[PDB]
């Protein structure tokens, strides 16, 4: 029966865990879209490579 | 005794703070190496993403070259 103290516990300094979990989210999606635009790019060097044999 | 149990109840008080520390401290870090990692893995993608653009561009201006 002593929740409250753990509730207390993460409402003390917040900021901290805060702003690192913020860049944490950031970094997870800005990591995310570079693994697609990574999968595009490959995908247009392999269509140019094959126009580029092609004709 | 009346007294003492509230010694009882502030040691007690003092135990919670101490583990609530030690448990944000451990959080802390592992953010901390989280956000490390992350750095270092966008760090190494953005040089991939970089040098294809680079290919693409090269492909691309080789392909108009031979129209
Ligand atoms: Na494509």
């Amino acid at each position: 029966r002593n929740k409250l103290a753990a509730a207390k516990c993460r409402n003390r300094r917040r900021e901290l865990t805060d702003r690192l979990q913020a860049e944490t989210d950031q970094l997870e999606e800005e990591k995310a879209e570079l693994e697609s635009e990574i999968a595009e790019l490959q995908k247009e060097k392999e269509r140019l490579e094959f126009v580029l044999v092609a004709h | 005794q009346e007294r003492i149990k509230a010694e009882r109840k502030r040691l007690r008080n003092r135990i919670a703070a101490s583990k609530c520390r030690k448990r944000k401290l451990e959080r802390i870090s592992r953010l901390e190496e989280k956000v490390k990692t992350l750095k270092s893995q966008n760090t190494e993608l953005a040089s991939t993403a970089s040098l294809l653009r680079e290919q693409v561009a090269q492909l691309k201006q080789k392909v108009l070259s031979h129209v």
